[PDB]
C-alpha cells in the first residue's frame, strides 16, 4: 500500500489567515491525489481531484498544488465554514489510501463556560439510581477540567463525560458531566458541587446545590 | 449536502452478515464508479472498493477480499455491499460515493454486539431552587440506559433549535447515556413550556418529556 502522512495532524488557524496543509506519499503518485473535507457528524465531500481540480460549487480560496510524493492543498483566506477534517487520497494504484488526516480549527476570543447544575430527576431516583448533570457550554479554547465533589470531597467514579465538536455559528465548545450514584449514596449526602477549571481564570468557577432543597 | 442515500443504522451479532444499500438516482448508473469506504471513530477514513454497475467490474481492497461482496442492480440505481462474519473490528459507519465530483452518501452505522436492545429512560433536568436570574435559563434532558445507537432528541418537536447542545452519548457496560441541554429567555420560562422529544427507533419507543419547574 502507498502510505499517506499528512501534516500536521491537527492546526489552529484565524479567520482570514492563509493555511497550508501538506500529504506526503511513500511513493511517487503522478498526480492522482484528491482532497476530501469532512465536518463534525457529516459525510465526507470532494473538494479537488488530481492534484489541484476544483469540484464544481467549491469556493475559489482553495487550491491544491504538488507532484511526485508532495502534495498541498491551500486555503487563501480561511473562513469559519472551513473548521474540519481534511483528507487526503490517492488513487495511482490499488488498494487507493487515504492520510491520517489534518484537524483544523478555528481560532477566537477566549471565553468561559456558563456552567449548570442538575440535581437529579425525582423520575429518576423513583428507578434507584442518581445522576446529577453539569453543563459546561460555550468556551473556548476546548481544554478544560471538570472536578466533582461531594460534601466537599472529590469524587471520581461513576462520572462520565462528553465533549462537543467545534461550533458552527460561534466557534466555541461544550461539555457534558454526569455523575452517576445509587439513590442510597445520593440520599447520604448533602452538598454537591461540580467545578470547571478553565485557561481564563485561575479561579474554578464553582456550581452547587445541597439536596436539602427542591 | 449529501447527493446519494444510504439505508438505515444496523445491529447485527457477531458471526453474521448486514447488507448496506447506496441508491444514486439519475439517468446515468452505469458511467459512474461507486466507492465503498469505512469510518470508525477515531479512526480516519479507509478505503473498502468500488464498483462500476453494469459492467462486471469490480475493485476490493486485498484487506476486506473476504469481508465485503458488491453488487448492482441497475433498474433501480441501487449499490449494495455485503459485510460478513462480522466482529467488532467492523463496528463503523460506512459510506458509499461516486468517483466523479461531490457525491456521497449520508452514510450507515453498523454495530456488531450481540447485547440487548434496550429503551432509554428519559429524565427532566430542569433549574434547581438555588435559582440563578440572569436573562438566560438552561434546560436539559438525561437520556439514559439505552441500545443500540442512535437515538434523536429534538426540542419542540424541533420548532426549538437555537440554544441546543445534543452530546454525543457515551458507552458504559453496554448501555448508551447521552445529554441534551437547551438555552432559553428566562422570561420566557416556565411560561412558553419546553418539551424535549426522544426518538429510539431500534425500540419502536418515543418519549416527551415537558421540563417542569421544580416543585417541593
Ligand atoms: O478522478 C476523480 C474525480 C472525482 C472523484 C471523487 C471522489 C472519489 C472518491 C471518493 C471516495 C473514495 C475514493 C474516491 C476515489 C476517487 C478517485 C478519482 C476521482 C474521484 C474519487
Amino acid at each position: 500500500d502507498i502510505e499517506l502522512t499528512q501534516s500536521p495532524s491537527s492546526m489552529y488557524a484565524s479567520l482570514g489567515e492563509r493555511v497550508t496543509i501538506t500529504c506526503k506519499a511513500s511513493q511517487d503518485i503522478n498526480s492522482y491525489l484528491n482532497w476530501f473535507q469532512q465536518k463534525p457528524g457529516k459525510s465526507p465531500k470532494t473538494l479537488i481531484y488530481h492534484t489541484n481540480r476544483l469540484v464544481d460549487g467549491v469556493p475559489s480560496r482553495f487550491s491544491g498544488s504538488g507532484s511526485g510524493q508532495d502534495y498541498s492543498l491551500i486555503i487563501s483566506s480561511l473562513e469559519f465554514e472551513d473548521m474540519g477534517i481534511y483528507y487526503c487520497l490517492q488513487y495511482d494504484e490499488f488498494p487507493y489510501t487515504f492520510g491520517g488526516g489534518t484537524k483544523l480549527e478555528l481560532k477566537r476570543a477566549d471565553a468561559a463556560p456558563t456552567v449548570s447544575i442538575f440535581p437529579p430527576s425525582s423520575e429518576q431516583l423513583t428507578s434507584g439510581g442518581a445522576s446529577v448533570v453539569c453543563f459546561l457550554n460555550n468556551f473556548y479554547p476546548k481544554d478544560i477540567n471538570v472536578k466533582w465533589k461531594i460534601d466537599g470531597s472529590e469524587r471520581q467514579n461513576g462520572v462520565l463525560n462528553s465533549w462537543t465538536d467545534q461550533d458552527s455559528k460561534d466557534s466555541t465548545y461544550s461539555m457534558s458531566s454526569t455523575l452517576t450514584l445509587t439513590k442510597d449514596e445520593y440520599e447520604r449526602h448533602n452538598s454537591y458541587t461540580c467545578e470547571a477549571t478553565h485557561k481564563t481564570s485561575t479561579s474554578p468557577i464553582v456550581k452547587s446545590f445541597n439536596r436539602n432543597e427542591c | 449536502e449529501v447527493k446519494l442515500h444510504q439505508s438505515g443504522a444496523e445491529l447485527v451479532n457477531p458471526g453474521a452478515s448486514v447488507k448496506i444499500s447506496c441508491k444514486a438516482p439519475g439517468y446515468t448508473f452505469n458511467n459512474y464508479w461507486i466507492e465503498w469506504v469505512k469510518q470508525r471513530p477515531g479512526h480516519g477514513l479507509e478505503w473498502i472498493g468500488e464498483i462500476l454497475p453494469g459492467s462486471g467490474r469490480i475493485n476490493y481492497n486485498e484487506k476486506f477480499k473476504d469481508k465485503a461482496t458488491f453488487t448492482a442492480d441497475t433498474s433501480s440505481n441501487t449499490a449494495y455491499m455485503q459485510l460478513s462474519s462480522l466482529t467488532s473490528d467492523d463496528s463503523a459507519v460506512y459510506y458509499c460515493a461516486k468517483k466523479y465530483g461531490d457525491y456521497w452518501g449520508q452514510g450507515t452505522t453498523v454495530t456488531v454486539s450481540s447485547a440487548k436492545t434496550t429503551p432509554p429512560s428519559v429524565y427532566p433536568l430542569a433549574p434547581g431552587s438555588a435559582a440563578q436570574t440572569n436573562s438566560m435559563v438552561t434546560l436539559g434532558c438525561l437520556v439514559k440506559g439505552y441500545f443500540p445507537e442512535p437515538v434523536t432528541v429534538t426540542w419542540n418537536s424541533g420548532s426549538l433549535s437555537s440554544g441546543v447542545h445534543t452530546f454525543p452519548a457515551v458507552l458504559q457496560s453496554d448501555l448508551y447515556t447521552l445529554s441534551s441541554s437547551v438555552t432559553v429567555p428566562s422570561s420566557t420560562w416556565p411560561s412558553e413550556t419546553v418539551t424535549c422529544n426522544v426518538a429510539h427507533p431500534a425500540s419502536s419507543t418515543k418519549v416527551d418529556k415537558k421540563i417542569v419547574p421544580r416543585d417541593c
